[PDB]
Parts: C-alpha cells; structure tokens; sequence
C-alpha cells in the first residue's frame, strides 16, 4: 500500500479573482466613477535605519509611487470579479490514483463552511488590505448570477452567521463540491474621506528609480489578483493555537510574521494529505484545510 | 642557515657592511608585502571594498564596525577585498 | 532574554493626513473659497554646469513657479483631513515575538499627552511653516465627529493648556490607545494681507532642472501629506538637551540642521525598544517617544 504522491502532482487555482481596479466615487453618488491614478511623488526622509546612527544626518530623498483619492470624492471603490471554479478534486496535471483516493477522502468534507468563509472574506472586505484603515463604512456589493447582495460593516476575523453570505455560499459550495463555476462581481465602497491616500498593490522591482512602485493598469490604481486571492483564503483558523485567520498555505506559512503556523507540528497539508489518501480518518477542520489547499492550487510533488 | 656566524650581507655578524647601507636595504625589518590600507570611514568604505553579508548560520558573536582601517596586500587590491562584518577579507 | 529584533520589523503610519489644499478667502467672507493657482513666470538665462562647459553658450529656458494670494482676497485657507488610527502596536510586516512584547511594554503609555501634542501641532499652526510667518491673525477650525473647534491664539512652540485641544485629544487618545480611527477636518485661516505670497510645499528638483516646483494637485497649490505628517509628530521634547519640539524620528534626526539629536547617545528608538523587549524600566517620556515612533511607523530591521 502507501500511495506516496506523484512527483509531478499539482492542482490548479479554483478561486480566480481579477485585478482589483480602484475608482473614486462619492458615498451617495456611486455611479460617477473616476479612475484613481498612480502618480509618483518625491520624498525627503531622515535615513533612519536600525543599524549605524552616524548616517542619521542628511536626506533620504527618493521618489515613490502614490495613489490618493481626488479631493472632490470621498469614497474608494474597488472592482473585481472572483470566479469560483468546480472540478476541485481532479488534479490538473498530477496522477490518477493518488488524486482519486484524495477525492474519495475529502468527498464528505464540509464545503458549506469553506464557501461561507470565502464569501465572508469577500463580503467583509478582507480583500481590501490597508484600504480599510480609517474607513467610515465599508459597503460590499456582490452581484452573483443577477442577484445583488449588499453588505454593511461585518466583523472580519470572526465568521459570524449572516443570511446573505450563506445565500451566496450556497451556490459557491454547490460549485466547489461538484462541477461548473460561478462569478461574483464585487464592488467595495469605503468612505475613506475626501483626498485620502489609498493603498494599491505594491510592485517588486530591482533596478527601478522608484523606492515604492504601485501596481497599475493604464495608470489606474489596481490591486494584484494574487493579493485579492490571498485574501480570499485567509480562512485558516484550524492550526495550533488559533487566534486569527491566516492564509491557506501548504505549511500555514505567513511571509510577514516570518513563522509558518503549520510546519513542524504535523499539521501541514502534505502529512494530512498522505494520511487522507492512505486511509486514516481526517477530522472536519483539517479536511476543510486540505480541500482549501486543493482549491488554492499548488504543486504538491517533491 | 640564515642566522649563521658569518657576515654575508644580510647576516648577523655584519662587519664592513655596517659602513654601507646594505644591511638596512637587503635585511628589511618587518619585511612585508606592499600593503595599502583600505579605510572604513563611518560605515562607508574607501576603495574597492563592497560590504557583503555573511552566512548567518552559526555566528556566535559578531561585532560591528564603523571606523578603522583594513590592511590589504596590493595583490588583493586588484579585486574587491569584500569586507564583511563577520569575516574580514576574502576572495569572492 | 536577548530578544533580537526581526529584520523585517516595520510599523504602519497611524497619523495619515491628506494633501493640504490651499484656497483664497476673506476674513469675514469665509464661505467663498477660490482655489489658489500656482502661476509660473519664465526666466531667461544661460546654463552653468560643472560637467558640460561646452553647453554654456545657449540653452536653459527655465520657467519657475510661484503662488501668491489674489489681489481681492487677504486670507489663505488650508484644508486637510488628519486621520488618526488605532492599534499602533500592530506591526504590519514585523510579527509578534517582538511586537507583542512591545504591546505589553508600552501599554502604560499615557496616550493623553501624546494625543494632546498631536492635536496641538494640528491646531496651533505647526502645519503652516512659512505662511504663518507674518500673519496678523491665525485661526484653526477642527471638525471632528460633528463637533467644531475654534482656535485663535496658541503659541506653537510650547504645548500650553487649552480645553479645546484637550477635548479633541480625548477622543484621539481613545483611538490611539484602543481600536478604530478618528478624522479631524482641519481648516486654517490665516490673514496674511492683500495679495501676500503664499508657500506651498516643494517637489524635489535636480541640481539643475528648474528653480522650484510648488506642489500641485489638479493645478491648485497644495502641501505634501508627509510634510504635514512631519508637522503632527513634531512633539519630541524628551531627548537630552531638548530646546524645541522636533519631529519624532527613530534617530531624532533633522536633515535641515545637519545634526541628529538622539543618534549616538543611547536614546535612539532601537535601543529603547530592545530595552523594552528585554524589560528594563523605561521612563514615561522615552516610552512615549517609542509609541510616537510606532504611530509614525517605519521599518526597524537589522
């Protein structure tokens, strides 16, 4: 026995968001959208690094990218489309023995809690990352198969029971449990105030003159689709000493805190995945974690 | 065979050559290589130094430096001495 | 012990001001706000550069900006929204092996005084550097959670007692010590005189380029958001040999004076946070300085 893995085994992304475009609107006039633009501003700092104090003198003086709301509109709108996709247990490019034993292992997983946590991360505005900082009110409009759901300020770190989140999560769980797909056009309205600086996705650059460069599409401020998709799967509350939901990862790994939350304590994806294939009984929360990693995607080879 | 009881020219019984400049030219006290000094001034190095990062695997103690100078042979001046906080000079 | 600081450790900015848009009003006609336009006059002159002696014969048609009040309005109005945000102890890139120790070492911070000095720098006119100079009348209106506050005569150098700043400081300290945000719409009306020349903030030009760029949003004179953020945190009167409040820097460093006040004398932020996570007894003033830096934010790694 002991089906190990295909070395080539990989799964695809079952939750595909678009690039979250940023627009400037008013809280009452949400139809007059204007492209928030990514400009560049120059900056004179103080050269304050942790190490040597003898270069605290003279300017830091460099250019960065900035994106502010114009001072005639006080609301930031974030447009994206999240497409949940079915056939989640089939391997896109992995094998056909290990994948179907994993399919039969997770065939009784609770897709309802999975879909509710995804639609809650969409609807509470967790896809907004620092744009929620100092927001009067966060209104999320989710249009799914010609049905508009409006959400007020929900508490994000706890997945409290809401009937409209459960309503959208019904078709999202129906998609994720079987075949098919569903599309969620999500519009965020946050009253950031007139002229408030917004926070689009920053870019990775090496030889650029900009110290910080924001992601843009034809100059319009936008968030990365991988950033939005990372904030979809910030549902993991089933690791050891769970306090806050972290992103669904094969190791429970957060880059920012610098510590993996499921590595070294036999609660990672690969040990539970090999156990689920080899026939030991999985509990419900780690079954949901393994299914969440399957619909996240990733090469589970090695 | 070097500290012998002869006078030679670079020897120890030197006689006749004390009159000349020969025991101070061919027998040089602290005869070293050319030795130029790359000097660290407030964290900023002078010549072809290029600070680098050490492996941070097992370092127990690493003290930082901002002033001072390093003595580099002229042979290794050709390339960057690549000064580092943990281990000073090398060839990389 | 020996809790060594993370290399990725950073804090977000917690006092977020908008760009200070500048308008022309009268002293008794405060509602008619006309936007102060940056004019730009051309100056004819040959180029003189060190690297190109062959190009000094002809060229360099430069066109330098300026900004005055119009000749019918005698009052300059400066509008900006300062957003104070809470949970200043949360590290955004740091983590929680060091940031959680900082939480539990700076919980005894008197945020009342911190906030007082912030709102006093807001109200007294620290955010109006060269255009409060020579003004025969200074006025500040703060609108906060549908409350209007009026300030006329506050000397900016010392933080004297006035119950109006104190009133706002209460809700600002309640935000900064706890969770949430508060927004102060600050409008400064300074009576400089008829057609007096005003002072927008300056973009960085090169050694060559043009003489001086004034800060423009959509053609109208304004001042930088980070420059106002320099004004708000200018509360540091707790370094050794403290004469005037300086901007709270991790090294206590001012660029324009060519000296750093807290660098190189064991009162820099980094030694104080390492002392806090190693648990030696801090006084109230340096702990307040550390909390002011964490409110300011910035990456502290090495």
């Amino acid at each position: 026995t002991k089906l190990k893995a295909p070395a080539v085994l990989a799964y695809s992304r079952k939750i595909n968001p678009t690039n979250a475009l940023m627009f400037a609107v008013n809280w009452s006039d949400r139809d007059n959208t204007t492209a928030v633009m990514v400009g560049t501003k120059t900056v004179a700092g103080t050269q304050s690094v942790r190490g040597n104090p003898n270069d605290a003198d003279k300017g830091n003086i460099q250019t960065v990218n900035f994106a502010n709301l114009p001072h005639n509109k006080n609301t930031l709108l974030v447009k994206y489309n999240v497409k949940f996709v079915g056939d989640v247990f089939k391997a896109e490019l992995g094998g056909g023995e290990y994948s179907n034993t994993l399919q039969t292992a997770l065939e009784n997983t609770d897709f309802g809690t999975l879909a509710y946590r995804y639609v809650y991360n969409i609807a509470a505005g967790r896809t907004l990352w620092r744009n929620r900082v100092g927001a009067e009110s966060i209104e999320t409009v989710i249009t799914v198969n010609d049905q508009t759901f409006t959400f007020s300020d929900l508490l994000v770190n706890e997945f409290d029971e809401d009937v409209d989140v459960a309503e959208i999560a019904d078709m999202v769980a129906g998609v994720l449990s079987g075949e098919g797909f569903v599309t969620l056009k999500v519009e965020h309205y946050m009253l950031l105030g007139e002229g408030s600086e917004v926070f689009p996705s920053q870019e990775f650059v090496e030889n650029s003159k900009l110290s910080k460069q924001l992601f843009d599409l034809n100059g319009q401020a936008a968030m990365h689709d991988q950033k939005i998709g990372n904030a979809i799967r910030t549902i993991d509350t089933w690791y050891e000493d769970a306090t806050t939901p972290i992103a669904v990862e094969p190791y429970g790994s957060v880059v920012r805190n610098g510590v993996a939350y499921r590595a070294g304590n036999k609660t990672d994806l690969f040990t539970l995945m090999d156990g689920a294939v080899n026939g030991k009984s999985l509990t419900e929360e780690d079954q949901m974690f393994v299914t969440a990693n399957l619909i996240r995607g990733g090469v589970f080879g090695g | 065979d070097k500290l012998t009881t002869d006078i030679a020219d670079t020897n120890v019984f030197v006689g006749g050559w004390q009159l000349t400049a020969n025991p101070h030219e061919y027998c040089k006290w602290r005869r070293g290589t050319k030795n130029e000094d790359l000097v660290l001034t407030d964290g900023k190095w002078s010549g072809n130094v290029t600070t680098t990062k050490p492996i941070q695997s097992k370092i127990w103690r690493k003290w930082q430096g901002e002033n001072g100078s390093i003595t580099v042979p002229e042979y290794l001046l050709d390339k960057t001495i690549c000064y580092n906080d943990f281990y000073g000079g090398y060839e990389n």
